[PDB]
RNA sequence: CAAUAGGAGCUUAC
């Protein structure tokens, strides 16, 4: 079942994840009581220039009102003006704006809201397939370091650039603690004369 | 394995935006908050807790 | 798959209208008029019935394995 | 001082104008009718034999989404406040569905009318799936071929739409006020002229348009609200409206009770 | 004047040229002709040009440090294994790179 | 099998059955075995003759 | 109980940039070279060209937490039609007898020229402006 | 893991020290990580699939190190360009621009909600800018409530007077806005703005709380105001369409004249540049200026209620080129610095004739996105976008290699207690750090 | 001064309409395909099975690879075959094409939207998007939950995702009739 | 896997009070009320009812996080009046208005038959 | 109180 953090997209490169969910009464409504399934942010249109997204919302609104499927084949003689003429002939603001009310207060919104149906997709990337945490777990046989893999209950790589950032921060103790006590820390005995790890130790 | 290595006590998941969090706050899922841990030495100011 | 009981957006019951919609479509009435007679006035409710694809007919064709 | 003027009134929907009330009151009423009016819906499904092509939780979701008659649901108790163990007769309604296709041609459709009420807190008029007419076939639930069978024991319980949409008595509560924008609460986007490019409200003829000589009024608040409640047949429109009002009243009484008994 | 190609020593001598202001965009030539401090100045000028081309502004001290590391030995030390690993630092640092 | 090195890899792939269009696209895919050892951006470019 | 009483004749009104805000210019009818530029809310106090405005500047309305006014109490603003509150942010004791005062009424700006002997008492922290007609 | 625990939070790639910062924990349901929206800039993150890593310090020394060196408030100003890196972004910027317009007024009840929404409000209701006939607050007052007291900022934009007819510039006295729309130039990440001033005067904690105060106030106001964008916000009226098409036709005539001059051998070459390269440079100049002029026409046609114009003017998303391409002209596409090459024999596409140097043949897109691209323009724009994607995919490896080599070259260099800048061998690199 | 005929295997090719180019008949300069051919295709037989191959063998559609494409002049739409005499501020300006006095077309696109592939064909109005967004959708549409097959219940795969209530799109492309996106959304 | 239950919106625990009052010491005669398990429906109704009384100087509410079902309300009153009594007065007034509204709706519905 | 390795392929975010 969809939840916060699941990834959705429309057919125009407009991908995004669910940030929050609101119930029926909390969502903004038009005067006919229609409420949206989905509220996306206006700041994704201008710099991305996905005009087809807005055109397709308008065409879908007209098609659902008149009970057919809009033809959105590329390189045809359809125009936004004709779609707006149809929409206005159906008794709606020709540019797809509607007067909507605030769900929390019922007061009208000072701005009008671009509103209509759009075909969205449920992508395979779900948060529940990605969320991973590890306190302690299996280690590798050879290196005795945390294993690799979410499925294997592995650990995350604290690579070289993370070390550079910790060095820039001047956090020496944190770096030593990441690389020793959060990973393959070991104890060895050295010879005070030859300095080789050739010391035979019987601790008991 | 020496310049970089895999470490315990780490987590990873998708990030989301929250207008109602402070600048230096991060929202942590309950499941991760329970999977990860911090070792806290017992003292005479935190023994009841 | 099979017609949803409710309209996703508002919650009107559309699950009891799929057969009537098909019967309206047999005698030649176009989709908008059929949706009008079933008294689906909001375009959310209308696209609920207008875009349904009935896949249960295809799933039912494979012989029951019991 | 509050006033009601019903404009259209049938069993499923009521269209009414509300006046001399604050906008917060009207919006609270809309929200209450959408979210907090209790109904009855199937909250527990028990599969005995399901050899249909549809999956078990698919069918369970569809059965939970079936409207049931909830006229007497207010004399009933929430299943979390009853002393009983696994459902008793007074805080739950038990339904049975048995369907089966015999023969090797044709498809047998399983409809919501095939649900049969077995137990329930009689003689309360709750539990039955809602039929539009005497000849209604109800909601489509599944389809069956040769030797495929469906044997289900559903439990119905009392709940509200906050927990899950299947308990919502309402589909869409149309709601608007001030058709002529006299209060200037909106600010119309336009290309050439905002009066030509915007369609009139369906209650435009219910209020006098502003005169050209008129100046803006800074004393006027919203005072007339046009709203159209629709139902799913589980409750009637007057019942939805009256129980939304009563639910709001009891929420305020709960607040008052906590305040007084906090002294 | 701007030119293609480089011959700093002979152009600096030609009469009519401001011999105290001729500059080259190849700082190896600067080192061979003008010394190591002029090489540092030229190196900073080139790095500032590359960064500030697009309107980016990097604070002075970072590029100053980068050019001081590259000219500290008296000659140009490239940022490569042939430059970094020919220092006198410990073996473990050089091997780690 | 004993010459896995110096042999082309990825010539056969597991058919993608996640959705129908993904299957239809996987059945019509093409691969130029130039390899990633080399930063020549020219063969990666959409070309006029691709029309 | 007022700091600067005067009558002004409105010269120009550029509605222009905004919809609820207009900038007006007016010279005093009794003492020219006193210029007044003022931003005003159109919907609360509409003003047309050549109209005559009685403009007052005061340091108080009496005769720190804002609360809505009751009907039963009285203040100086009772005799006016348009009252605004502002902050003096520039007092230009400039050329021979050009004195400019700058008041910001929550982003609605005002400038007032004139001789020093008229605007000397206009050197305060906050100023009320009151208007009739 | 509990509330307020310091944890190191990190997104790859970690290009600079502010890509990995220490955050305070707040436990929540719904398995994603939650971030305040102003810190998404130093991480270079957005919310369309990204994942970030969280590292938990396992001792008190590392807790103290994180909280006193890596904490988010301490990284607001960067040493890279001695300017702030965290700003107000992406809806709070647009909303604060709309809220601090001169003709924005708020009634008492909405004012009351906004004041209660401010975490640092001192419980004093500011006097309204208007007292009669109806108490009205301006948006500038409500935003000034957010700013701490003791802050003074002054900016001049194109020589504006202290009476600011355009509501440009900026004046802040004791934390109160006297005039000036609040936009990217005031609450952005640029140097000298409000964030830098509050950081330098009040410290990192107050500057961190400023982000939250402004975000909350502006978000509430925009929730109850509303802001949208539609297909109509990209549409210019008929007269502007006539102007735009006239400008494009004039530029096409100019290009045709340049072509005639080049073909009858009368074009004037430039130093260090060939006749063919001179012809191409002049044509590219002409077409770039054509697109810029058409965009200027479209921008002047846009009303103040146009939503694209509001977003651009706030500086929160989009720029003038975006408006130009959506409403007036997409313009010329470049592949490898040149126009669209003759990939076929002497032509770009097999729908053109041989040796046709007109703007349409070699990658000029006359339409806008609103109007729709032709198949030829679509293919040329596809080539250009593919070039961009290849560049983004391919240069990042060279850049990462360069940055790794720089880090290894400079990794052992530290400022010492005597002021000198020395490496691990003790050799002097600079006798005083930064020479200052 | 060369003539190259190729019968190699592995060449990629695409069909085009054949514009009559013989400069000797009144039928010169317009498409050889007419309304009798469409009537035959709808009928399903010639008037003394008529499918695509009959068009190919009747000389009204032919195949061209990239090399042969070098030598041809393709009209984008059947209207481009004749110069029109307009002034529509809404419809996009079909390019002027003024340099050339008289066009001699040899081929016409069947439909310009056919340049796209399977994944790009789902996009509605792809000519109103900047190309990187079309590329991102071409990548992302392959990760979209639907109904991969109708026999998913008798198959045993490592992983499978089926949407509960697939819906056909309200804004649809002509190609999706051939991609079955409305049959298995 | 981290989703809380959809019934914690309305089911009051036994250890969680419905209502909790603390005073705001910064300004005189002001109180802060946290309503647990409520939302905009009660909050906006109460706020716009209380905002129209002469003796109420400050009233406001917020829902600090949408993922948590509570709101907090700040209410100040004049010297003589107590914010609590004004809160009961507003509640009673809305109850009476709803009762009158219900009576008139029922009579109108009967007349419509 | 104990859950292999090595490869190839397809993908995610920059
Ligand atoms: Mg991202
Ligand atoms: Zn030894
Ligand atoms: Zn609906
Ligand atoms: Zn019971």
């Amino acid at each position: 079942v969809p939840q916060i953090g699941d990834k959705f997209a429309s057919r125009h490169g407009q991908k995004g994840t669910i940030g929050v969910t609101y119930r029926h009464e909390d969502m903004p409504f038009s005067a006919e009581g229609i409420v949206p399934d989905l509220i996306i942010n206006p700041h994704a249109i201008p710099s991305r220039m996905t005009v087809a997204h807005l055109i397709e919302c308008l065409l879908s609104k007209v098609g659902s009102i008149r009970g057919y499927e809009g033809d959105a084949t590329p390189f045809t003689d359809l125009t936004v003006d004709a779609v707006s003429n149809l929409l206005r002939d159906n008794g709606y603001q020709s540019r797809g704006f509607e007067v909507m009310y605030n769900g929390h207060t019922g007061k009208k919104l000072m701005a009008q809201v671009f509103f209509g149906p759009t075909y969205y997709q449920r992508l395979r990337h779900m948060v529940d397939d990605k969320i991973h945490a590890r306190a302690r777990g299996p280690v590798q046989v050879l290196t005795r370091q945390p294993v690799e893999g979410r499925s294997r209950d592995g650990g995350l790589r604290f690579g070289e650039m993370e070390r550079d950032c910790m060095i820039a921060h001047g956090a020496a103790g944190f770096l030593k603690e990441r690389l020793m006590e959060a990973s393959d820390a070991f104890r060895v005995h050295v010879c005070g004369i030859c300095g080789l790890m050739s010391v035979i130790a019987n601790l008991k | 394995n020496l310049m970089g290595k895999r470490v315990d006590f780490s987590a990873r998941t998708v990030i989301s935006g929250d207008p109602n969090l402070e600048l230096d706050q991060v929202g942590v899922p309950i499941s991760i908050a329970k999977t990860l841990s911090y070792p806290e030495t017992v003292t005479q100011y935190n023994i009841h807790r | 798959m099979i017609i949803p009981v409710r309209c996703f957006s508002c919650g009107k019951v559309v699950g009891d209208k799929w057969d009537a919609y098909l019967r309206l479509l047999e005698e030649g009435k176009q989709e908008g008029d059929a949706l009008d007679e079933l008294k689906l006035k909001r375009y959310c409710c209308r696209r609920m019935v207008l875009t349904h694809v009935d896949l249960i007919e295809k799933f039912l064709r494979y012989n029951p394995l019991e | 001082e509050p006033k009601v003027n019903i404009i259209n009134a049938q069993d499923d929907e009521v269209e009414l104008m509300l006046s001399d009330v604050n906008l917060s009151l009207a919006n609270s009423l809309r929200r209450t009718m959408l979210a907090e009016v209790p109904t009855l819906a199937i909250d527990l499904v028990e599969i005995k034999m399901n050899t249909s092509v549809l999956a078990d939780e698919f069918i369970s979701h569809r059965l939970g989404l079936i409207p049931l008659v909830s006229e007497d649901v207010e004399e009933m108790k929430y299943s979390r406040d009853c002393t009983c163990e696994d459902y008793c007769d007074e805080c739950s309604v038990v339904l049975e569905l048995s369907a089966r296709h015999e023969g090797e041609e044709g498809t047998t459709d399983v409809y919501s009318s095939s649900l049969i009420k077995v137990s329930g807190p009689g003689n309360l008029n709750v539990g039955e799936p809602v039929r539009r007419d005497d000849y209604d076939q109800g909601i489509l639930l599944c389809k069956l071929r040769n030797h495929q069978e469906l044997n289900i024991r559903c439990i119905a319980k009392k709940g509200i739409a906050k927990e899950h949409a299947k308990w919502s008595p309402c589909s869409a509560i149309a709601f608007e006020y001030d058709p002529h924008n006299k209060l200037k609460h909106t600010d119309f986007w336009f290309e050439v002229d905002a009066k030509k490019e915007w369609p009139d409200s369906k209650y435009a003829t219910w209020e006098e348009p502003p005169k050209p000589g008129e100046v803006f009024d800074y004393k006027a608040k919203p005072n007339r609200f046009y709203m159209t409640v629709e139902t799913t047949g589980s409750l009637k429109a007057n019942q939805v409206f009256s129980r939304g009002i009563k639910t709001l009243q009891e929420k305020l009484a709960n607040v008052l009770f906590e305040l007084e008994n906090s002294r | 004047l701007e030119t293609d190609g480089i011959n700093l020593a002979e152009v600096m001598a030609v009469p009519g040229v401001d011999s105290s202001r001729t500059y080259s965009n190849s700082f190896v030539e600067i080192l061979s002709v003008l010394g190591i401090e002029a090489t540092r100045s030229s190196l900073y000028k080139e790095i500032l040009n590359v960064i500030a081309f697009d309107g980016s502004y990097v604070n002075y001290r970072h590029m100053a440090l980068l050019v001081d590391v590259m000219t500290s030995r008296g000659y140009l030390m490239a940022i490569t294994r042939h430059g970094i690993n020919r220092a006198d630092t410990g073996a473990l640092m050089r091997c780690s790179f | 099998q004993k010459k896995a090195m110096s042999s082309r890899a990825g010539v056969s792939q597991v058919l993608n059955r996640y959705t129908y269009s993904s299957t239809l696209s996987h059945l019509r895919r093409t691969n130029t075995p130039i390899g990633r050892d080399g930063k020549l951006a020219k063969p990666r470019q959409l070309h006029n003759t691709h029309w | 109980s007022a700091l600067f009483d005067d009558i002004f004749t409105v010269q120009t009104v550029d509605n222009g940039r905004y919809n609820k805000v207009s900038r007006i210019i007016g010279i005093s009818t009794t003492n020219s070279a006193i210029k007044l530029t003022l931003d005003i809310n159109n919907e609360m106090f509409p003003v047309s060209q050549d109209d005559s405005l009685t403009v007052t500047l005061a340091n108080s309305l009496s005769l720190k937490s804002w609360r809505p006014p009751k009907p039963t109490d009285k203040s100086l603003a009772d005799d006016y039609d348009y009252v605004m509150f502002g902050t003096v942010y520039k007092f230009e004791e400039g050329d021979e007898d050009k004195i400019k005062v700058y008041v910001s009424f929550g982003g609605l700006l005002m400038c007032l020229e004139g001789g020093y002997k008229s605007l000397a008492s206009l050197k305060q922290d906050n100023l009320y402006i009151l208007i009739r007609r | 893991l509990m509330d307020d625990d310091p944890v190191l939070f990190n997104r790859q790639p970690s290009l600079h020290k502010m890509s990995m910062m220490a955050h305070r924990v707040k436990v929540m349901p719904y398995s994603t990580f939650r971030l305040n929206l102003s810190v998404t800039s130093p991480y270079n993150a957005d919310f369309d699939g990204d994942e970030m890593n969280l590292h938990v310090p396992q001792s008190e020394e590392t807790r103290a190190e994180l909280s006193q060196l890596c904490a988010v408030p301490l990284q607001i100003v960067s040493p890279q360009s001695n300017k702030p890196v965290m700003g107000i972004v992406q809806d709070t910027l647009c909303g604060v621009r709309k809220m601090t317009l001169r003709d924005t007024f708020i009634e008492y009840e909405q004012v009351m909600n906004m004041l209660f929404w401010v975490p640092s409000w001192d419980g004093v209701v500011p006097q309204p800018a208007i007292l009669k006939p109806k108490p009205l607050w301006t948006g500038k007052q409500l935003l000034s409530i957010a700013i701490p007291s003791g802050i003074h900022l002054q900016r001049t934009d194109g020589g504006n007077s202290l009476l600011s007819p355009k509501d440009n510039g900026m004046l802040i006295v004791d934390g109160k806005v006297m005039f000036g729309v609040v936009d990217k130039k005031t609450v952005g990440s640029g140097g000298g703005g409000l964030i830098h001033t509050v950081m330098r005067e009040k410290g990192p904690k107050i500057c961190a709380e400023l982000f939250g105060n402004i975000q909350k106030v502006v978000n509430y106001w925009l929730l109850h105001n509303g802001f949208s964008i539609g297909i109509g916000d990209a549409i210019a009226d008929a007269s502007t369409m006539k102007e735009i098409t006239h400008a494009i036709s004039s530029a096409k005539e100019q290009v045709q004249e340049i072509i005639y001059k080049a073909q009858h051998n009368e074009l004037e070459l430039k130093p260090g540049m060939t006749l063919r390269e001179s012809f191409e440079g002049e044509v590219s100049r002409t077409l770039n200026d054509a697109r810029d002029s058409a965009g200027r026409s479209a921008e002047m046609n846009l009303k103040d209620l146009n939503n694209v114009k509001q977003m651009v003017s706030a500086g929160s998303k989009g720029s003038f080129i975006n408006i130009a391409q959506m409403s007036a002209c997409v313009g010329q596409q470049m592949v490898e610095g040149k126009r669209i090459a003759f990939g076929f024999a002497d032509r770009s596409l097999p729908h053109f004739t041989k040796d046709d140097f007109s703007p349409e043949s070699k990658g000029f897109v006359e339409n806008s996105y609103l109007r729709g691209l032709t198949p030829q323009e679509f293919f040329f724009h596809a080539m250009a976008g593919r070039e961009g994607l290849i560049d983004t995919a391919v240069k990042t490896a060279e850049t990462g290699y360069i940055q790794r080599r720089l880090v290894k070259a400079l990794e052992d260099i530290m400022v010492h207690y005597d002021g000198t800048t020395r490496n691990s061998l003790g050799d002097i690199i600079q006798f005083l750090y930064g020479e200052d | 001064r060369e003539f190259k005929i190729f019968t190699d295997v592995g060449r990629v090719y695409r069909p085009l309409f054949i514009v009559e180019d013989d400069e000797s008949k009144d039928n010169k300069g317009e498409l050889r395909i007419t309304k009798e051919h469409i009537r035959k295709i709808q009928q399903g037989y010639d008037d003394d099975v008529y499918g695509w191959s009959s068009l190919v063998t009747s000389g009204v559609i032919e195949y061209v690879d990239g090399e042969e494409e070098e030598t041809i002049m393709i009209a984008m739409t059947p209207e481009d075959l004749q110069t029109r005499s307009l002034n529509d501020t809404a419809k996009r300006i079909k390019p002027e094409m003024s340099t050339s006095s008289h066009h001699t077309f040899t081929h016409c696109e069947i439909h310009p939207s056919m340049i796209l592939g399977v994944a790009a064909s789902i996009i509605p109005f792809p000519d109103h998007n900047q190309s990187p967004r079309n590329t991102y959708q071409s990548a992302m549409g392959k990760q979209a939950m639907g109904v991969f097959l109708t026999n998913y219940n008798v198959r045993m795969d490592t992983m499978a995702n089926i949407l509960y209530y697939p819906q056909k799109p309200l804004a649809k492309t002509q190609a999706m009739e051939y991609l079955k996106f409305r049959e298995l959304p | 896997m981290n989703a809380p239950d959809r019934f914690e919106l309305f089911i009051l625990p036994d250890d969680v009070p419905k209502l909790k009052i603390t005073p705001d010491s910064r300004v005189p005669n002001c109180i802060i009320i946290k309503f647990e398990r409520e939302d905009h429906t009660l909050a906006n109704l109460l706020r716009e009812e209380l905002a129209l009384y002469p003796d109420v100087t400050f009233v406001a509410y917020k829902v600090e996080h949408p993922l948590f079902a509570n709101f907090v309300m700040r209410l100040q009153t004049e010297e003589g009046t107590r914010p609590k009594q004004a809160l009961e007065r507003a509640c009673a007034s809305i109850i009476n208005k709803l009762k009158t509204l219900d009576h008139k709706f029922n009579e109108e519905w009967n007349i419509k038959n």
